[PDB]
């Protein structure tokens, strides 16, 4: 499922900004 | 009408844009408590006001940090419209100052933690509780793009739960006023518009996708882009294709197809009608946009408080000292913050 894919993912902490 | 209302608070920023309030406090007025959150260069803190026993958010900023990262005016356009702008669903700077080695930022404390935590927590959001919190959203962007403003870093992390269940939305470190277009590249993966993924000159719109990123994020649970790695994020995003949950209503569908618009000139938000094609959407039908700006509106979850200055909505970070050099650092570079 993609609940269990994002779940698993290692981006379902806090995102950082972006910046160059 | 909406237009007077905004003429009107065009007139009140742009008389403190052009005269910023500058050094209305000192450190040693303020107790800290605890820390709130953290940032690359920054950090928000808890604090008390020892005059009036009033707790605020007070973000500080490391000199040195912001000066490596090529954020100084960034952080100079963060301070200019945080003191200007006054709006339900934004906290204004009360004070500002700098000393030897910082800058601080003192604003409204929002005792029921990130949106962020909760919609990870709970999971996701029913459709009312997303339109809740969008119908906010739509009410700020509004406001700040008819004041030149563009936000470019929504996200749940920075949007902030009020004693009310109410948002606030937070961190302008990358909030600009432009007329016309901009080129940085900024804001957070899972959220960028196509345009600033292709380098091309960008503007307001950018918000107006972010939005449907939002939107899609807490009534999916999950975002409508991800990946491990924030290539991959961006091949998905330039890519078109956006896959919705059975759950989503029809009407949410329709909504989210014309944020998340890849062509600009049918992108939501950015055609001849502007918000009100979004504002008159059959998703936010029973959206009374008069009482969520009055916060008339019942708030769909309120946040479990046990005191004021209470911090059990949000995570534990570790406490650094707030260190301050005998010599000033970066003068020049932060003359008029
Ligand atoms: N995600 C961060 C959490 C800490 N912050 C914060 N926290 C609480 N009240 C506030 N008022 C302004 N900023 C804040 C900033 C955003």
């Amino acid at each position: 499922t993609t609940y269990a894919d994002f779940i698993a993912s290692g981006r379902t902490g806090r995102r950082n900004a972006i910046h160059d | 009408s909406v237009k007077e209302f905004l003429a009107k608070a065009k007139e009140d920023f742009l008389k403190k844009w052009e005269n910023p309030a500058q050094n209305t406090a000192h450190l040693d007025q303020f107790e800290r408590i605890k820390t709130l959150g953290t940032g690359s260069f920054g950090r928000v803190m808890l604090v008390k006001h020892m005059e009036t026993g009033n707790h605020y958010a007070m973000k500080i900023l490391d000199k040195q940090k912001v000066v490596k990262l090529k954020q100084i005016e960034h952080t100079l356009n963060e301070k200019r419209i945080l003191q200007a702008v006054n709006f339900p669903f934004l906290t204004k700077l009360e004070f500002s100052f700098k000393d030897n080695s910082n800058l601080y930022m003192v604003m409204e404390y929002a005792p029921g933690g990130e949106m962020f935590s909760h919609l990870r927590r709970i999971g996701r959001f029913s459709e009312p509780h997303a339109r809740f919190y969008a119908a906010q959203i739509v009410l700020t962007f509004e406001y700040l793009h008819s004041l030149d403003l563009i936000y470019r870093d929504l996200k749940p992390e920075n949007l902030m739960i009020d004693q009310q269940g109410y948002i606030k939305v937070t961190d302008f470190g990358f909030a600009k006023r432009v007329k016309g277009r901009t080129w940085t590249l900024c804001g957070t993966p899972e959220y960028l518009a196509p345009e600033i993924i292709l380098s091309k000159g960008y503007n307001k719109a950018v918000d107006w996708w972010a939005l449907g990123v939002l939107i899609y994020e807490m009534a999916a649970g999950y975002p409508p882009f991800f990946a491990d790695q924030p290539i991959q994020i961006y091949e998905k995003i330039v890519s078109g294709k956006v896959r919705f949950p059975s759950h989503f209503s029809s009407d949410l569908k329709d909504l989210l197809r014309n944020l998340l618009q890849v062509d600009l000139t049918k992108r939501f938000g950015n055609l001849k009608n502007g918000v009100n094609d979004i504002k008159n959407h059959k998703w936010f039908a029973t959206t009374d946009w008069i009482a969520i700006y009055q916060r008339k509106v019942e708030a769909p979850f309120i946040p479990k408080f046990k005191g004021p200055g209470d911090t059990s909505n949000f995570d534990d970070y570790e406490e650094e000292e707030i260190r301050v050099s005998i010599n000033e650092k970066c003068g020049k570079e932060f003359s008029e913050f």
